[PDB]
């Protein structure tokens, strides 16, 4: 189109291999990071325990519950408990799930992420649904129990980003590479005999012209074209984990102007 | 125990401003801006861009010490050109480039098939 | 000791795959090396995760109240 | 990470990496005196002596113990007990001043000579922090 | 409705008060535990 262009190589529901071209490494990275850390998302963040007889101790379970991915499509229309005006929390800032399990089965009964039960009005919006990608559709085996083992607790998912704690990160691994044929000389291969021989070529050597002796050293040579691959956990559609990345970062760079403004009044 | 609160990494504490600009006395026409509750993500980028305005004589930034979410940015510019502005532009540019990158990523995406 | 939800290293969900992996072994009679590859556990950060977990919880359950 | 120190991935520590549990067990019995003089497990107060502790006794039930779900801390009393001597001199057991956590399991038994035997168990999860050793 | 103590083996809500013997109504097993609290305990989820 106009500035930094893209060209999606393969693409699925969980990854988005693609070529970010004609950008600044700084920027490629800035985004890279923003994806991992500052994208809003929802997750369980408070666990009230009424009853537990499992073998796993309270907080043990509680810990896990925070990692069980949750729905976050419309997260951008749910407020941060801290900014909402309720004495603590409301449907306007949070989702509430439930979990009650009993060892009825004569053989090890299973508690799964699917057993969660939203109880707050989802005010009509995609949010708080125990994301499942499991084959049988039970996803995340929370825990197991024996005979008369019971487990009753309540959850309260709120907004929050990865910097506050990882359980809010949506990203989870991101492939980042550039200049497969060390042309900018941004590295110096260690070797016993031959660099080229001992150090594997990357699947990206293709998409870029090989070096070829003779030629002098391209020093004015900068670095555009980055072979990234943004995976996802689900809470958000792999595409989003890149758009919202792109956006979030944008807003930050934004606020800095806005700041320079109020600061201009005096 | 002596652990700082996780959110302090991004929530401006009672009475702090993202920016704070102090005029570097060492050299002429150059300043030092302190970015509170921010890090490399933002910094490195505003430093890069800032490094194009050919009217910008100097630009660099550093994170004081890991423990603290914040960084100082020193920008020095050609006479009659005030750096505050230089920062402004470099900011906008980044936004504009990102916006493009967005439309464009969306373009390619819409024109795809999942499996 | 119950499967870890998500990989310590990269965060990629892994709490579900426990049971699948265990059958792609006992049933499907496959080798770990790939039974994992099958469950999409590409790079080692996630691999070392499943390949190593020691589901002690079972021995635990096997007690009483 | 210089000088035999390392940097540890925060994210990993979050997703779990290296958290552990930690139990501790305080214990107590009802002294007996040949000429039938015994101590007791209760939630006392004033009653002459005041020779008691400083930590909240509240978290204490009437058997002089803490219910198992309770979150304890500072020096709250984990066990109420009094000694008779001539009326209410304390003998309760506060939580180790430096530790704090959650009561995990209480239990009351008899000890051969039929006195009241009891052990409390507090549990804590300790996440890897900066000064930690590996 | 309510309880207090329990049996280490034959897990069965029990309880009593002072000098009521420290055994169970069936298993002599002179041990006994104390059952959770009414008070609901809350936990951070990180
Ligand atoms: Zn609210
Ligand atoms: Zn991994
Ligand atoms: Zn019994």
């Amino acid at each position: 189109e106009e500035g930094p262009q893209v060209k999606i190589r393969e693409a699925s529901k969980d990854n988005v291999d693609f070529i970010l071209s004609n950008v600044d490494l700084a920027m490629a990275n800035s985004l890279r990071r923003v994806m991992i850390a500052e994208i809003p998302t929802l997750a369980i963040d408070s666990v009230e325990v009424e009853t537990n007889t499992t073998v796993l101790a309270d907080e043990f379970i509680a810990h896990r519950l925070g990692l069980i991915p949750l729905q976050s499509m419309d997260i951008e229309q749910l407020e941060y408990s801290r900014d909402c005006f309720c004495e603590d929390h409301c449907d306007k800032c949070s989702v509430v799930l439930t979990l009650q399990a009993f060892g009825e089965s004569e053989s090890t009964t299973n508690v799964y992420s699917k057993d969660l039960v939203i109880v707050s009005n989802l005010m009509g919006r995609n949010i708080g649904h125990p994301i499942i990608q499991d084959k049988e559709g039970n996803g995340v085996l929370i825990c197991k129990l024996r005979k008369g083992q019971e487990l009753k607790l309540t959850c309260v998912a709120k907004k929050g980003i990865a910097k506050e704690h990882a359980k809010w990160g949506p990203a989870a691994a991101i492939e980042f590479e550039y200049d497969p044929w060390n042309k900018l000389k941004h590295t110096d291969y260690w070797y016993e005999q031959d660099s080229a021989k001992e150090w594997p070529q990357s699947k990206n050597c293709e998409y870029e012209d090989p070096p070829n002796e003779g030629d002098p050293f391209d020093y004015k040579a900068q670095a555009d074209t980055f072979y990234m691959n943004v995976e996802s956990v689900g809470s958000i559609p792999v595409d989003q984990v890149v758009v919202r990345g792109i956006d979030t970062l944008q807003k930050k760079v934004a606020s800095i102007l806005l700041a320079l403004t109020q600061m201009d009044q005096d | 125990m002596n652990a700082p609160d996780r959110f302090e990494l991004f929530l401006l504490g009672e009475g702090e401003s993202k920016l704070k600009i102090d005029p570097d006395t060492k050299a002429p026409n150059a300043v030092v801006i302190t970015f509170e509750k921010e890090d490399h993500t933002l910094g490195n980028l505003i430093r890069a861009e800032l490094l194009n305005d050919r009217k910008v004589l100097f630009a660099a930034y550093k994170v004081e010490h890991p423990f603290f979410a914040r960084f100082k940015l020193r920008i020095q510019t050609t006479e009659g050109y005030d750096p505050k502005d230089a920062l402004k532009n470099a900011c906008n540019s980044i936004i504009n480039k990102l916006g493009a990158l967005k439309t464009n990523f969306e373009t390619e995406w819409n024109l795809q098939t999942l499996a | 000791m119950i499967v870890p939800v998500r990989c310590f290293s990269c965060g990629k969900v892994v709490g579900d795959k426990w049971e699948s992996y265990l059958n792609l072994l006992q049933e499907d009679e496959l080798d770990e090396g790939t039974a994992l590859s099958r469950l999409g556990l590409k790079r080692y950060c996630c691999r070392r995760m499943i390949l190593t977990h020691v589901d002690l919880i079972e021995k635990f359950l096997r007690y009483n109240p | 990470n210089q000088e035999d120190s390392m940097i540890m991935n925060q994210s990993s520590i979050d997703r779990g990496l290296f958290r552990s549990l930690f139990f501790r067990s305080y214990m107590d019995q009802e002294k007996k005196y040949g000429m039938s003089i015994t101590e007791t497990f209760e939630k006392p107060q004033r009653t002459n002596t005041l020779r008691m502790k400083h930590g909240t006794y509240d978290k204490l039930d009437d058997d002089g113990l803490i219910a198992p779900g309770v979150r304890v801390s500072g020096e709250d009393v984990i066990i109420g007990k009094t000694t008779p001597i001539s009326s209410k001199r304390d003998a309760s057991t506060p939580l180790r001043s430096t530790e704090n956590g959650i009561v995990d399991q209480v239990l009351v038994t008899t000890n051969q000579d039929g006195l009241k035997f009891v052990k409390v168990r507090v549990r804590t999860t300790k996440i890897p922090q900066i000064g930690d050793k590996f | 409705a309510t309880l207090k103590y329990i049996c280490a083996e034959c897990s069965s809500k029990l309880s009593l008060s002072r000098t009521d013997a420290v055994r169970c109504k069936d298993c002599g097993h002179r041990i006994l535990l104390k059952a959770r609290t009414k008070r609901l305990v809350q936990f951070e989820a990180r």
